[PDB]
């Protein structure tokens, strides 16, 4: 789904920010929650 | 998260380009002008990084003033995702684009100003595009400072 475009070739940014929305979005579909945000909320009271 | 363009063909005839950056399962799209007349309604989650094309009208009410496409993606769960841009039409004749034309050149070269920052200048005096004695005393007031 990624776009071979001029701007994903040049601009330059972080791997681990590429690494934590692949994360996000993983964890996103399996819980089936709204946005980041409940992602970030659900790991703050998983205990195991 | 989206990019929308607008080409335009005759009168009032346009072209609605658009294409999403992230991708929502959602039930519809549905496409609207200053959020009254609905534009464009298609079926089913449009697709990520897919330019979508769709051919509009504008009259001349809606080129007065600079107006807005919303872009809303709306879930099965109810809730939805809204992305717009404001965008704003100006016609001129090839004769009056080429002397205003002539005024932006001359004026960035001189000055060393972008000419999007020139807009700003002109912009903020008065509604209309165009260079008068009280834009020239800001383009002084904008280097200066």
């Amino acid at each position: 789904s990624m776009a071979l475009s001029q701007q994903n070739m040049d601009i330059e940014l972080s791997t681990l920010s590429l690494s934590n929305e692949l994360l996000l979005e993983s964890i996103k579909t399996e819980s089936k929650l709204e946005n980041y945000t409940k992602v970030m909320e659900m790991l703050s009271t998983f205990r195991p | 998260q989206m990019d929308v363009e607008l080409f335009p063909f005759g009168g009032e005839n346009y072209r609605l380009d658009y294409k999403f950056k992230n991708f929502y399962n959602a039930s519809y799209l549905s496409i609207k002008l200053n959020d009254k007349r609905e534009l464009v309604r298609t079926e089913g989650a449009p697709q990520v990084n897919i330019e979508y094309s769709a051919n509009i009208t504008l009259n001349t009410a809606d080129i007065s003033q600079p107006f807005e496409i919303g872009l809303t993606r709306v879930l099965p769960s109810g809730s939805w995702a809204y992305a717009a841009a404001k965008f704003t039409v100006e016609e001129y004749n090839q004769y009056s684009f080429l002397l205003k034309l002539n005024k932006a050149i001359r004026l960035s070269r001189a000055t060393e100003l972008s000419p999007t920052i020139l807009e700003g200048i002109v912009r903020s005096v008065n509604l209309q595009l165009d260079i008068n004695t009280d834009v020239l005393g800001k383009v002084f007031l904008t280097k200066y400072y």
